[PDB]
């Protein structure tokens, strides 16, 4: 499946009412590449870490 | 604030505000409710609304 | 409240002249977020099979992504107009935290490795006669030998130069409540995973 | 020695040959050492060993070269130079000299001249190749290059040579490529019938900053007086010289008297007084022109009661009724109108009328088509001179020697120019590359646009 | 149950358009 | 393959009276005919606004479209000329068919090999062989060099079709489109009548471009041959004409069909004016002509329509602006959920 | 002002040195603190940097500097000795090392900089091999020595173990390169320099001494000096410097004098501004005022240290004693550089850099106008004196003493001297100086040699400019619209005179195309074309990497090649060079021109050839020194020698020929040998012309080339990566990725940071740093450089092969599809016509 994402990207690139929500079609955060995926997360020396989260 | 008070029917730019609002608290409820603390009514970081 | 992020290469294709790239390109970045075109140019969206464009005469290897024509708007896509140029690396700022209050200020910390100052080849430099005609009169030490190498404050005082912007700073002006964005930098930031 | 001996001078082909294009190599694009091959006609990088023309000769099988400077001759897959006599054509093509002699012979030549394609030609009177549908520029160098004293001092190149320029002046870009343009055009052995000023128009859009493109045509009478004005700076040390060859040739000096008209809503005496305070009294101001701008009269917006849709006419005597002390023009702005009436002082030799079309309401632009009458033989403007500089003046005289017209809508126009052959007496016009016979009287039926005139 | 008239494009298009037409 | 579509641009405007009145006494009686031409010079009104036509034909006479389809054959023997009009035509008593030959030496005996001209709009199918398309590509050149490559900037391109189904705007396949079309535009005097490049397209077939493009009568017709760039010969989708060689009895080319922008935009325009000319008429009547120019248009089309995703989106449209003007008609607040029946 | 200028005169009082170093090492921000501290009225902001040499506007927005910077400024020496420095700020990035070259060209010293905490990197050792391979002075400077203290928080000892690190290893890298040992260095020696431009320290072992003698007194700086560096500890019983440590844990010399109190200024103005610093500051004589102590941590820690350290005369001092004036450092860069060798007449004047010899520009920078109309040409003056106003000879790259065709009159307008942000004028430049000479641009393209007309007539060349890395990159360039065709090409002339490696040909199909060396180098230089040159709608196809031509069997039969005088006849055959032999060529270890009988000794030592037929090699193929040799092996009783020698420079000029243009995809050709195995050539001089020879020699050479096995060769960039310890696997799969393999991964000794050195294939580079980047979240960065040429797997030749397009070929159909896509975009045939 993610293989055939690759080339369809490459093809691609070549070739009343009140909505509190937003759309989940909306989302950018998609990708096919493993990379831009699963991306590194910072590890900040073993010794930093993400605001807000406990 | 739409669900208490439905100022967006006089005002539909007003929405933009009200989006904004529940996007905070996305931001916000998913750095709260992160450790032992789970879903509920409990959170209190008022600034950003 | 704070993230531990001692510089902004975090932001490499996430801040502010990314996103302004982005915009006017009519693109997006994964993380980032999504706008309606500057120009609509949906004739020239489309452009003709060109003999220049020919995709017979284009090699394949890794597909172009929106993030490449970010990184260098002027070479990877035609009419690159009201795009920005964003800072390309600001050097890897390796600042190493304390963790314990009980240790020197000025410590060799596990996190760094180990110099090893090898010894194979005897390193040989010109030093004069030792202790034969050079002797230092008896009112000279070095500059600053009474004040102490740290103090208590010196760990938490460097720790205070990579620090966000409200908390490096020694002095300022006062701010107004409604003018401090708490979580700014909470959605600034790339998604947490997961 | 084995140069005059060469065996490929039957190789050259001079149909190909064209010289007109800008002289950088196809390869390297390096404007250094542009060498051009006479058997391709496509200029390269220069005579060498590893160098491009070698490359080409040692490839297509062409052996002679020239050098677009040096003006010599070469052989590439030996490398050695080439002296013949009947290649002088080929060099009298690329950097076309004239003597003192023969430029003061142009304006008695009565000869058809013969080219290498057996196109017979008039020297001057030479299609200029339009490259982008900018034919007003084509017809505004057509029409100086029929000027006989701006020629004769463009054909020699030591008169607008060696004078100082400014270290940023791109000026001389101008003034030295029109030269080139022009003895090409009087170039009586052109290889070519037509001239492409491709060249000049490069200069021409670089000076300009943007403006004047190629693509684009603009106003043939906005881009003459620039070129008249760039022209006069483009001559001359650092500072330009109050004499150049514009100046004596194009430049006449009006007397204008600008008086301000009051307000109409303004009692009469309070008028009267306003008109008593100095500040509404006519300043007599001297002022230079290069062109004297003719206005012409409003369409008739209305058929005629007895011929239906006449053309509107007017005769020129009319138009020319400006630059007197008897009549005025109330001249209308968004503040205040004003009374400003012209007297003429000195009449220029060479004498342009720039007839006012292309008018902007207010709303969009259009021309007037009110049709010229002007007589193309003997006119005389004594009447149009004041009193005291009228016996300066001796001669009043003027003969019509170009025309420019515009055909069509302000939208979208063609510029053709008839020029009156100065040694013939004879008048063609030439629309770009197409160059006819029409008969002089048939001249002045057309919506001229701009006009030089000879005193003679 | 709105009533207004949906556009078809990848909407009934797996039917052919000889069907029920005789 | 070559294919010029371009149309006369002002043949009905430019038909000399003098010229047409001879050429009619060449097929018609002369008193008929200089009744016909008298006829086309009358004083035409409007208003308080009148003048004399003394140059066009009026297209308002009963007989004028005979004048037209005599005018235009004229200009097709100024196009094909007679001897490829002849071999077209075949001999007179064994008339050929609509597009046909007598032997298959006089079709490939001459670049043009079909012709068409309808009422004002030529399509052109010429079949040039590598010597003659170069041959007249330096002809065209000669007089028209490009030094620039600036064939490709003014080459028109059925923009409705994505860019591998579109032509390839190739340097060799520009150059032989722009000669085809001089050549086409040389027979024609200027006078008579002209040729316009914009108004105009022309698509060639060749190595670089393996689609057949071209419009006629509304339709947007694709043909993509079967030997070169046809993955699979697909016979699900309807809206795709499947070409066969008659000789072979095989599958050979595939035909895809489409609605014009122009058709488009003439429907929604005539949708546009039943709605803004529906203030006080009933429901029935603004119904009626809806129904009447979406059966023309649908019984007209009948397989472009599916391929033109775009018409799908315009019908529907259509039809919601004219059930909202009968609903606004009923009551002036909008209903929430108006029913179907 | 006028004493900068009047200190021209002296050739003596003069250094030409060019600050050069690894991307983001402080140059710049070190030569905007030798602009703060000569201008009173330039300071930086407390926050934004001064970036004074950052002059355009791609460098205040990229943050990296793009063109080298020239900056004249007088500086005090230790003891005063106002010296006028001329300073070359060079970019620090990799792609940019031409732009170095530019500058180091006209030098006559280089300051290396290193970044304390990152040590020695890709950048740093490429500049120092091209700078010692120039035979320039080298002296070294670490900058950011606070990351030692704010960032790594190291122990003194441990600090100066870094920095011990750091100094063996620049003399470990100058021992590869130099054979003479001078090139050695030391802090102590004067050689090695150690400064932090963020906080403006700068200070060398003699200046911190003469601060030392300055606040005691009776203290020989120099002697002082040379006991602060090493294993010398300091015994205070006998106040003596002892080899032997007096105590248990008796600290160095350099940690307890030197590195003890910067260590302790630098905790109390970070730590302790309220409590300790005055006290400190009362200590060390440093008197701030109640403002300046209200001042952040780091605008107050910089103003305390310019106070302590006050100006930068260890900078200073080092250049003057290690870096030769332009009178003595003459000779050595005459023998380098000028063409005619210091044996020449004018090589000899030269030596002497007499500001009174005849006028001998080098002109080897262009820089542009504000307008972008006009180029300033930017050059060194090596003898006599160029005036204002006054006409000169500008030759060229080309130019010889017998073609003068090179060469074009031009009169030099106005003289600047060179500053960074600004230009003064002056009238004349003497010897041994660095001008921006206005007015010689036209005939200049990318580095040419102004002297004066009508005399001085046999003057050559200087040498044309050598390059550190092959620029391999290539981007084909069409304007949006046609009709603005030439404005593009105007605007390529002007981009090929501002970027010296930059490369821009125009192809058989009329694409053109630019050479370059990365992906942020064709990004600035489509900057500069769209927004200041050309101003006009530019389309830039997708990058692309040049491709060579290789054999890998010899050639099956003898392939022969008959002119159409059909009177000489050229049989030859091709053979593979051995591994090491093209790059032997290349370095210019051996060229064409040495003296044939030791010539021939090389390849029979080495290589082990028959010193017969090592004799018989004619030339070195299609370059000077080309990877591609053509040796002669006809049988000397078949060929008569004396009349195969005739032919035999047009013999050698088709084979250049043939070797620059491949026949498999119009590309260059790299390690084959090529073996004449049978002449016949006619015996009349008129029958055996070049114009037949040379395409037939060509034509062999395609055959000869075609029945050997020929193989594509792609670029290949070695890639170096500072990233976290954590992020090493992240690096390891992005390079698996984009067909790349790592060679090492170490850490870097005194810092967390892991280098991990890789290949890559220079087409599978595009993006490589934004994928690693962006998938490590900006904690890896790279820097990549091409390296070398290696075969591309599979067979370019075989036809059965079948390219689908808009899909990533798998391996074996790399080499095929290399060629095939190729040829369509020069324009050529669709498969190679071998009957051809």
């Amino acid at each position: 499946k993610d293989k055939s994402k690759e080339l369809h990207a490459i093809k691609e690139r070549y070739l009343r009412k009140f909505v509190f929500e937003w759309d989940a079609s909306e989302d950018t955060s998609i990708d096919y590449n493993p990379l831009y995926k699963e991306r590194h997360q910072v590890q900040l020396l073993g010794r930093g870490f993400i605001a807000g989260i406990d | 604030v739409g669900q208490l008070t439905g100022m967006y029917r006089y005002k539909y730019k007003l929405m933009r505000q009200i989006r904004m609002c529940k996007d905070l608290k996305h931001l916000i409820y998913y750095r709260f409710n992160t450790g032992p603390v789970g879903k509920g009514p409990g959170c209190g970081f008022w600034a950003a609304g | 409240l704070l993230t531990d992020l001692v510089d902004d290469n975090y932001f490499y294709l996430f801040d502010l002249k990314a996103f302004f790239t982005s915009k006017a390109l009519n693109m997006a970045i994964p993380g980032g977020p999504k706008f309606e075109p500057l120009v609509r140019d949906i004739n020239l969206q489309d452009e003709d099979w060109n003999e220049f464009n020919d995709i017979n005469k284009i090699i394949i290897r890794q597909p172009i992504r929106t993030e490449y024509k970010i990184a260098f708007p002027y070479l990877y896509n035609n009419l690159p107009h009201h795009v920005h140029l964003t800072w390309y690396h600001t050097p890897n700022v390796v600042f190493i935290k304390t963790e314990d209050p009980d240790l020197p200020a000025f410590y060799f910390d596990p996190l760094i490795n180990p110099i090893s100052h090898r010894h194979s080849v005897k390193s040989q430099e010109p030093l004069p006669d030792d202790d034969e005609e050079f002797e230092l009169p008896e009112f000279v030490e070095p500059f600053l030998k009474d004040t102490p190498l740290y103090t208590d404050n010196t760990a938490n005082g460097i720790a205070l130069l990579w620090a966000p912007r409200p908390f490096n700073l020694r002095s300022g002006r006062t701010r107004r409540a409604l003018d401090i964005p708490l979580v700014k930098n909470w959605y600034r930031e790339h998604c947490p995973a997961g | 020695r084995r140069s005059r001996h060469c065996p490929y001078l039957d190789t050259i082909n001079r149909s190909v040959l064209d010289f007109d294009f800008e002289k950088l190599c196809s390869i390297s694009l390096s404007h250094i050492n542009a060498y051009a091959c006479l058997v391709c006609g496509k200029y390269f990088q220069g005579r060498g060993l590893k160098s491009h023309a070698y490359i080409h000769s040692v490839q297509f099988s062409h052996h002679v070269f020239l050098n677009l400077h040096t003006l010599k001759f070469y052989c590439l897959p030996d490398n050695y130079e080439i002296i013949d006599s009947s290649l002088e054509d080929i060099t009298y093509v690329l950097k076309p000299t004239f003597t003192k002699q023969q430029i003061a012979n142009l304006d008695k030549q009565a000869k058809l001249s013969r080219a290498y394609d057996g196109t017979t030609y008039l020297p001057g009177i030479v299609g200029l190749n339009n490259i982008k549908a900018n034919d007003y520029a084509n017809a505004v160098l057509q029409a100086l290059s029929n000027v006989p004293p701006l020629r004769n001092y463009f054909l020699e190149e030591d008169n607008y040579k060696n004078i100082k320029r400014p270290p940023g002046d791109i000026m001389f870009l101008l003034v030295q490529r029109f030269g080139e343009l022009m003895r090409k055009l009087w170039n009586p052995r052109n290889f070519k019938a037509h001239v492409s000023p491709h060249e000049m128009l490069q200069a021409v859009v670089l000076c300009s900053k943007k403006t004047f493109q190629i693509t684009k045509q603009g106003d043939g009478v906005d881009f003459l007086s620039w070129f008249l004005n760039a022209l006069h700076s483009a001559l001359g040390g650092t500072k330009k010289k109050k004499k150049t060859i514009v100046t004596d040739v194009f430049q006449g000096s009006m007397r204008i008297f600008t008086k301000k008209l009051p307000h109409p809503d303004l009692p009469a005496e309070e008028k009267e007084q306003l008109l008593h305070n100095d500040e509404y009294q006519e300043t007599m101001v001297e002022s230079t022109f290069m062109y004297l701008t003719l206005d012409l009269p409003t369409a008739p917006l209305y058929k005629d009661e007895k011929e239906q849709l006449i053309i509107p006419q007017v005769p020129l005597f009319n138009i020319l009724a400006k630059f007197n002390g008897i009549t005025e023009k109330e001249y209308k702005t968004y503040k205040e109108n004003f009374l400003k009436r012209f007297q003429l002082t000195k009449l220029p030799p060479y004498l342009i009328f720039c007839i006012k079309r292309f008018t902007k309401n207010n709303f969009f632009v259009e021309k007037n088509p009110t049709i010229v009458n002007f007589p193309i033989t003997n006119v005389d403007l004594r009447e149009y001179l004041s009193e005291e500089v009228q016996a300066v003046h001796k001669n009043t005289t003027y003969d019509l020697i170009a025309n420019i017209v515009h055909d069509g809508k302000p939208s979208e126009g063609s510029y053709r120019i008839h020029v009156l052959h100065h040694g013939t007496g004879k008048w063609y016009e030439l629309q770009d590359l197409q160059v006819t016979d029409i008969l002089p009287q048939m001249i002045t039926l057309s919506e001229a646009y701009i006009q030089i005139w000879k005193r003679r | 149950p709105t009533g207004e008239v949906l556009s078809l494009v990848g909407k009934l298009e797996g039917t052919r358009m000889g069907d029920k037409a005789q | 393959n070559v294919m010029l579509e371009s149309r006369f641009e002002k043949m009905y405007e430019k038909i000399d009276l003098t010229l047409l009145n001879r050429l009619l006494r060449l097929i018609v009686d002369h008193n008929i005919a200089d009744y016909m031409t008298a006829k086309n010079n009358v004083v035409i009104n409007y208003k308080d606004m009148n003048h004399t036509n003394s140059y066009g034909i009026i297209r308002g006479l009963q007989f004028a479209s005979f004048i037209v389809q005599y005018y235009g054959l004229v200009m097709d023997l100024l196009v094909l000329g007679l001897h490829r009009a002849s071999e077209m035509a075949g001999p007179p008593q064994m008339p050929n068919d609509f597009l046909s030959f007598q032997d298959i030496a006089t079709e490939a005996a001459h670049p043009i090999r079909l012709f068409c001209r309808y009422i004002d709009r030529i399509h052109i199918f010429f079949r040039f062989t590598a010597d003659e398309a170069r041959d007249l590509i330096q002809r065209y050149l000669t007089e028209h060099p490009d030094p620039n490559n600036e064939n490709i900037v003014g080459y028109n391109n059925k923009k409705c079709w994505p860019r591998d189904a579109r032509m390839r705007l190739m340097k060799h396949d520009v150059n032989l489109g722009r000669a085809v079309f001089w050549d086409i535009k040389n027979r024609l005097p200027r006078s008579v009548t002209t040729v316009q490049w914009e108004n105009s397209f022309v698509s060639v077939y060749s190595k670089d471009n393996p689609n057949l493009l071209f419009n006629m009568c509304g339709f947007e017709c694709r043909i993509l041959p079967k030997c070169r760039t046809s993955y699979e010969e697909f016979t699900h989708k309807d809206g795709v004409w499947n070409l066969q060689n008659e000789v072979t009895k095989e599958r050979t080319a595939q035909c895809f069909l489409r609605v014009d922008d122009e058709s488009m935009q003439r429907f929604h325009n005539r949708v546009r004016q039943i709605l803004m000319a529906s203030g006080s008429t009933t429901f029935t009547k603004i119904v009626n002509k809806w129904n009447t120019a979406l059966i023309g248009l649908m019984t007209y089309f009948r397989e472009a329509v599916v391929n033109t995703q775009e018409l799908l989106d315009l019908l529907v449209k259509c039809e919601n602006k004219i059930q909202t003007r009968i609903k606004i008609g009923l009551n002036s607040k909008m209903p929430s959920r108006f029913p179907p029946v | 002002m006028d004493f900068l200028a009047d200190l021209m005169d002296n050739s003596e009082l003069i250094r030409n040195v060019t600050l050069c170093g690894h991307l983001h090492h402080g140059k710049t921000c070190f030569v905007d603190c030798l602009i703060e501290q000569t201008h009173p009225e330039i300071r930086k902001r407390y926050d934004q940097d001064l970036c004074y040499t950052d002059i355009l506007f791609t460098e205040q927005e990229r943050g990296v500097g793009i063109k080298s910077t020239p900056v004249t400024v007088v500086l005090p020496d230790t003891k005063g000795k106002s010296y006028l420095f001329n300073i070359m700020d060079t970019p620090g990035h990799v792609n940019f090392s031409d732009e170095v070259t530019a500058g180091l060209r006209i030098s006559d010293g280089v300051v290396l900089f290193i970044d304390a905490a990152e040590g020695v990197m890709l950048n740093t050792e490429r500049l120092i091999k091209h700078a010692v391979q120039e035979r320039l002075a080298v002296t070294v400077c670490i900058n950011k020595i606070d990351r030692l203290i704010l960032e790594l928080k190291l122990p003194p000892t441990d600090a100066y173990y870094k920095l011990r690190h750091i100094v063996d290893e620049v003399n470990g890298l100058i021992s590869m390169y130099s054979t003479d040992e001078n090139l050695i260095l030391s802090p102590l020696l004067g050689n090695v320099c150690f400064s932090s431009s963020q906080y403006s320290i700068c200070f060398t072992l003699g200046s911190f001494a003469k601060i030392y003698a300055d606040t005691f007194g009776d203290i020989n700086y120099q002697e002082f000096a040379k006991r602060l560096w090493g294993d010398i500890y300091f015994n205070p019983k006998t106040r003596k410097f002892t080899k032997k440590a007096p105590t248990s844990s008796s600290q160095r010399s350099f940690v307890e004098f030197i590195l003890e109190p910067l260590y302790k200024i630098l905790a109390q103005v970070v730590g302790d501004v309220d409590t300790s610093l005055p006290r400190t500051l009362d200590e060390l004589g440093i008197h701030l005022t109640k403002e300046e102590l209200k001042l952040n941590i780091r605008p107050l820690l910089r103003l305390v240290c310019k106070k302590f350290f006050g100006e930068f005369t260890g900078f200073v001092d080092m250049c003057v004693q290690h870096i030769p004036s332009p009178k003595v450092g003459a000779k050595p860069k005459i023998e380098h550089t000028y063409t005619g060798g210091v044996d020449s007449d004018l090589g000899e004047a030269m030596s002497d850099c007499d500001p009174d010899g005849p006028l001998m520009c080098h002109t080897t920078k262009m820089y542009s106008t504000d307008d972008g109309v006009q180029f300033h040409a930017f050059g060194r003056v090596l003898s006599g004196t160029i005036h204002a106003g006054q006409p000169v000879k500008v030759l060229g790259e080309n130019y010889t003493l017998e073609d003068e065709e090179d060469s074009q009159i031009c009169t030099v307008g106005r003289l600047w001297i060179s500053v960074a942000r600004y230009h003064i004028e002056v009238n004349r430049v003497p010897a041994g100086n660095w001008v921006l000479i206005e007015g010689v641009d036209q005939p200049i393209v990318k580095t040419a040699t102004i002297t004066e007309p009508r005399g001085n007539e046999e003057a050559q060349i200087f040498r044309p400019l050598k390059f550190n890395t092959t620029s391999v990159i290539k981007i084909a360039v069409e304007p949006v619209n046609p009709s603005e065709l030439p404005k593009m090409l105007d605007g390529l002339r002007k981009v090929n005179k501002s970027y010296p490696s930059l490369t821009t040909k125009v192809e058989e199909s009329g694409e053109h195309v630019i050479l370059g060396t990365g992906e942020l180098y064709l990004d600035c230089v489509m900057h500069d074309l769209r927004k200041m040159y050309s101003e006009i709608d530019i389309k830039v196809a997708d990058p692309v990497v040049t491709f060579c031509e290789t054999v890998v069997e010899t050639s099956s039969l003898k392939c022969f090649a008959e002119t159409p005088n059909k009177k000489n006849k050229i049989t030859m055959i091709a053979e593979p060079l051995e591994k090491g032999l093209a790059e032997d060529i290349e370095n210019e270890v051996v060229q064409i021109t040495w003296n044939r009988k030791k010539l021939g000794e090389f390849f029979q030592t080495k290589y082990d050839w028959d010193l017969l037929a090592a004799r018989s090699i004619w030339a070195f193929g299609p370059d000077a020194t080309g990877p591609n040799i053509l040796v002669d092996d006809t049988l000397p009783s078949e060929v008569d020698k004396a009349l195969l020698g005739s032919v035999k420079d047009s013999i050698v000029q088709g084979f250049q020929w043939g070797t620059r243009e491949g026949p498999l995809c119009d590309e260059l050709i790299r390690n084959v040998k090529f073996k004449i195995l049978d002449a016949v050539v006619a015996q009349e001089p008129l029958h055996r012309g070049g114009g037949q020879i040379i395409p037939t020699a060509r034509r062999v050479v395609y055959s000869a080339f075609l029945m050997a096995t020929p193989r594509l060769m792609e670029p290949y960039y070695f890639v170096e990566v500072q990233a976290p310890a954590d992020c090493v696997s992240a690096v390891y799969t992005v390079l698996a990725r984009r067909r790349g393999h790592v060679t090492q991964d170490a850490p870097i000794p005194g810092s967390p940071l892991y280098t991990i050195k890789a290949f890559i294939p220079a087409i599978d580079s595009f993006g490589f740093e934004t994928d690693l980047r962006t998938h490590t979240q900006g904690q890896a960065f790279s820097l990549s450089v091409f390296h070398h040429w290696q075969i591309v797997p599979g067979d370019p030749l075989d036809k059965s092969i079948v390219i689908r397009p808009l899909e990533p070929q798998p391996a074996p159909h790399l080499a095929r599809e290399f060629m095939i896509k190729t040829r369509r975009r020069k324009g050529l045939s669709e498969d190679v016509s071998i009957s051809k």
